């Protein structure tokens, strides 16, 4: 989006993704970052044994779509304040992953 | 008697007031110029931009080092140009910034 690049000091309690979530405006990318920020395990007691279980949105694999849409938005913006070749390389990488 | 930089330089915030301007330089269409010249200038400004944190740290380090060292002199100083002038090429400055 061509906004001023952030200088995240090494040692703040905040995380770079949290600041990015508090900064950017577009919907899908912010949603995906917000998902990756607070996604913590859940403690569940089963059969007398304590275990760590991922969120149910990860086992059925739907959240990956909530990833890809955001990545798709990354292919729409004009990438201002950047040369054409850098945009071309990034688009190639994101397309190969897509 | 001593010479002290402006307080906006020691905390290194003014560098951001630099970068934003440089960022504007990446938005205009650069009319009356070929595409390759614009591409090269954008490459240079992007290479300098991606190192924003390095520049901020270097400037803060320079400010602190200058203040601490200069606080150790005990003779009056004046800002008067003298006859013999120091030679300094900018390639070394580019190397330091990179």
């Amino acid at each position: 989006f061509g906004m001023q690049r952030m200088h995240y000091r090494n040692g703040d309690p905040q995380t770079p993704f949290q600041i990015a979530e508090q900064q950017i405006q577009n919907f899908q990318v912010a949603n995906w970052l917000h998902f990756v920020n607070n996604n913590y395990f859940r403690q569940v007691v089963i059969d007398g044994v304590l275990n760590q279980v991922l969120n149910d949105n990860i086992r059925n694999g739907h959240v990956i779509n909530q990833l890809m849409e955001a990545l798709m938005q990354l292919s729409r913006q004009q990438f201002p304040t950047m040369p054409v070749d850098y945009k071309r390389s990034i688009q190639r990488g994101i397309l190969l992953l897509s | 008697l001593n010479q002290v930089l402006n307080d906006n330089i020691r905390n290194g915030h003014v560098i951001n007031q630099l970068m934003e301007a440089l960022m504007q330089l990446s938005r205009q269409q650069f009319p009356t110029m070929p595409v390759d010249y614009k591409r090269s200038i954008q490459r240079g400004i992007l290479l300098l931009s991606n190192r924003l944190g390095q520049l901020v740290d270097l400037t803060r380090l320079l400010a602190y080092s200058y203040e601490t060292l200069m606080a150790c002199v005990t003779m009056n100083m004046q800002h008067v140009q003298t006859l013999t002038t120091e030679k300094l090429q900018l390639t070394s400055v580019t190397s330091l910034c990179m």
